[PDB]
């Protein structure tokens, strides 16, 4: 019933890892957390790990609104990818940083005919070596809908801020 | 079977329901793509570059929509009692496709009737999840709220972004949006990445995180701190004085635009300054706008320009069609060409106007 | 000492050569201020905030200058010839400054002759540096960049920013910046504010820096403060490495220009014909005739499926910020002058600041 982390934690989670891929969502807006993503991916990718963004269409509360916000923190357009040109490359990913997203990751849209998410393609966070969510609680998204993702195996659940958090794990980093 | 696209005859009306990576995914799907010459002129789609997709062009209207199964438009088309026949042009039996804006306009519902046509009016599309990639009306909006700071920026006499110079500095342009749906969040996300010091208001109190989102400021009568609280509207004005440009998105289907600013109000204001009405077409946020013009009353550039998203029909176009694609899709199969709607599929139950002569759709009284 | 400010008459100025922070500021060096009423309007300037200022408000242009001893205005007085001679209104005597077009006027500077006025051409400051704040150049073509992209951006059926939405993405509009100077170092920044991709270009060096800081991408092509002509077999090499960009831009600012010549060719016909329809091209140098030939000043022309847009006067489209600005160019021009309480402008001479820019001194 749900594992939770701590900044140090993600920290060496993707320190030691080879790709990953970013997932921005509503929440990652809430915070104005683009530039500490934008910081904790330089210094990533500094190291030399593997990053890439995984922005998803319906992310956010408006059509484009994790691309404003990653444009404003400068990062590279060549590094933003769309859900379709990119679902593929969470099977071989060591880390899906989830900053702010659920509704867009949440594994019901493909199963539970059920929900009120049915349908709607996501991106493949799941199919990803390890998980890493982020948010202020276990709050559901919009949709008002636990995402099972949430406790599993390979999901971690960084409780807090995304801008504190993501500077903190920026921190714990160096 | 064959599926038509025709140019839009409405005036003031660039945009055209078609794309060439649409026909490219029509055609894959068994599809006879036709469209009527120059259809897409004013969205920049050549018919060259529109065949070059596997469509093949038309010479008149009545010669494409002539003998197709299905068509698709953006714009109801033209009854006979508004001075051109379009329905009639449409084939008995055959299937619509575009914002017909039904639930508001009983007779061209009833013009299709006549002629058999199976209607889905994009625009009583379900706001469910797997539907927004169906959604034209957040597609359109979304680049209309793009627009009304374009709008504003051009008729405003000073730049957006403050700027520091050797011969002194200019602070940045204030603007205050009033409504925060879609529209209101691009304008909010396109003025303050210009530059500008943006506020938002909007009824609706969930909005303060949406708008703070985006970097602007919600406006709160918070002496509190989420008997009538009316003079709400009193923190409003304190900044509406303040401000340059001003945004009013505020839209209510079937009724008359709600007035957000008093001419009263408007008077507040400060020279120079230009309110854009993007509910002009509904009476408007501010009674002083009018269909169609720019009018100046003390001091202030009130722009009232119709049908925005044309005014971006290069890009709204193609969503559009991308609307239309994905809402058909689903429908079409083996049978190896031919479409059916399963009435199981709330996507048609709540689109669907009318079927082979009778208008089936709940609220048109019928 | 009076110093008044008229209302500009010439067609679609909008702009004034004053502003309140000015006006408090000529009050304080011991000018009386004296503008002529309505004069702002188009600066947004109200008479009751000049007053505010210490300012005095004149019924008529014609009570304006009637006794001033200097004289502020942006664009080069009107002779009788051209309309409504107002040489005839300033007190003869008396000192006026403005973008007085000098080298391209003779007839004005003749008529202030005769008046025995003292004029100087703001357009001919030294590019020296202890001048920035006094260049009427550079204050108004970096809001001209800045308008360019606006303008761009109001003709062009697409929008700047890409946008990944529910319907597919939107792509971001690719610009090309002719000429990164002022004009164009503000246009590509605007640019990329609204999310475009920018490329730029430009003959100088230095450039290639400023346009990779900005956010830029320089087009590689193959003097005292600005450039010469490069010769027909440079400009073929450029249109080589430049067309390549320029088929998949969407605008494209143009904003080259060259000391006392004509402005370089950049984008010729069998160009634009290459371009993707709905394109848009924003020529910057059209008044000094522009970079592109189908341009034509005051007019947007459609042709080859191409907008080329080449309004005229493009700082008066950003009027309320230009004034205060070329306001203040003026204001310190003027004040290395005036002596140490004597009420008396005793212009340096010897000081470049007014040598080269003083025309006619009877
Ligand atoms: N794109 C559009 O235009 C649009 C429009 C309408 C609806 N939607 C819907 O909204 C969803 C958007 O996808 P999404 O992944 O972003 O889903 P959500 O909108 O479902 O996800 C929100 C995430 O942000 C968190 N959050 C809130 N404040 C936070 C903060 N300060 N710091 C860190 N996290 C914070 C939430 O939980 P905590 O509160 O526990 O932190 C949650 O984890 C989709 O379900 C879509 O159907 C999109
Ligand atoms: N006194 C001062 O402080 C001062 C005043 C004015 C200009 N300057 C300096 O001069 C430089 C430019 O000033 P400007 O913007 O007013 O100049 P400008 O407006 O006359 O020049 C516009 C641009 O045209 C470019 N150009 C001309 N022909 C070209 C061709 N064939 N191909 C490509 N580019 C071509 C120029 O090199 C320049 O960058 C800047 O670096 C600026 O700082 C300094």
């Amino acid at each position: 019933s749900v594992k939770a982390g701590s900044a140090e934690d993600a920290a060496f989670i993707m320190k030691n890892a080879s790709k990953v891929i970013i997932v921005p969502g509503y929440g990652m807006a809430v915070a104005q957390a683009q530039h500490a993503l934008r910081e904790m991916a330089d210094v990533l990718k500094k190291e030399g790990v593997e990053v890439s963004y995984a922005i998803h269409p319906v992310a956010g509360r408006m059509p484009g609104h994790m691309n404003v916000l990653l444009a404003e923190a400068n990062v590279p357009y060549d590094e933003v990818f769309e859900l379709e040109e990119i679902n593929s490359s969470f099977q071989t990913a060591d880390v899906a940083f989830v900053i702010g997203a659920n509704d867009v990751t949440n594994p019901a849209a493909k199963t539970d005919p059920s929900s009120p998410i049915y349908g709607m393609p996501i991106l493949d966070v799941e199919k990803a070596g390890t998980v890493l969510f982020i948010k202020r609680s276990m709050a559901s998204g919009y949709a008002g809908v636990e995402n099972e993702l949430f406790f599993r195996n390979n999901t971690m659940m960084l409780f807090g801020d995304a801008k504190k958090m993501t500077e903190q794990i920026v921190q714990a980093m160096n | 079977m064959k599926i038509a696209i025709p140019k839009e005859r409405r005036p003031g009306e660039d945009r055209v329901a078609i794309s060439p990576e649409v026909v490219k995914k029509l055609v894959g799907l068994g599809f006879e793509v036709i469209v009527e010459q120059g259809a897409g002129v004013g969205a920049s789609i050549t018919d060259d570059a529109l065949t070059a997709a596997g469509a093949t062009i038309a010479s008149t209207a009545a010669q494409a929509l002539s003998q197709a199964d299905v068509v698709w438009k953006v714009q109801r088309p033209m009854t006979a009692e508004e001075g051109t026949d379009e329905v009639a042009l449409i084939k008995e039996g055959a299937v619509l496709m575009c914002h017909l804006g039904a639930l508001t306009n009983r007779p061209v519902v009833e013009a299709l009737t006549k002629r058999k046509i199976t209607a889905y009016a994009m625009e009583l599309m379900p706001r469910i999840s797997r539907a927004q990639s169906m959604d034209i009306l957040s597609s359109q909006s979304n680049l209309a709220g793009y627009r009304a700071v374009i709008d504003g920026a051009y008729e405003f006499a000073r730049a957006f972004p403050m700027m520091m110079t050797a011969a002194g500095t200019v602070p940045p342009a204030r603007v205050l949006v009033f409504g925060v749906g879609v529209a209101g969040l691009q304008a909010i996300a396109t003025a303050k990445r210009l530059g500008a010091v943006v506020m938002a208001t909007d009824v609706r109190a969930a909005t303060k995180e949406q708008v703070e989102s985006l970097g602007g400021k919600f406006i709160t009568v918070d002496d509190e701190a989420m008997e009538f609280r009316k003079k709400q509207a009193e923190a409003v004005l304190k900044e509406l004085v303040k401000t340059d440009i001003a945004i009013t998105t505020a839209l209510i289907p079937g009724k008359p635009a709600p007035v957000l600013i008093t001419e009263e109000m408007v008077t507040k204001m400060k020279p120079g300054s230009v309110i854009i009405d993007l509910a002009v077409e509904a009476g408007g946020n501010c009674p002083l706008s009018e269909p169609g013009k720019i009018v100046v009353k003390h001091g202030v550039k009130i722009v009232g320009h119709t049908n925005v998203p044309s005014r971006v029909a290069a890009d709204a176009s193609p969503l559009f069609a991308k609307n239309l694609l994905n809402f058909l899709t689903p429908h079409v199969d083996k049978d190896t060409k031919t479409l059916v709607m399963k009435l199981e599929d709330e996507t048609v139950s709540g689109t669907c106007v009318t079927r082979d002569g009778a208008i089936v759709h709940p609220a048109l009284t019928g």
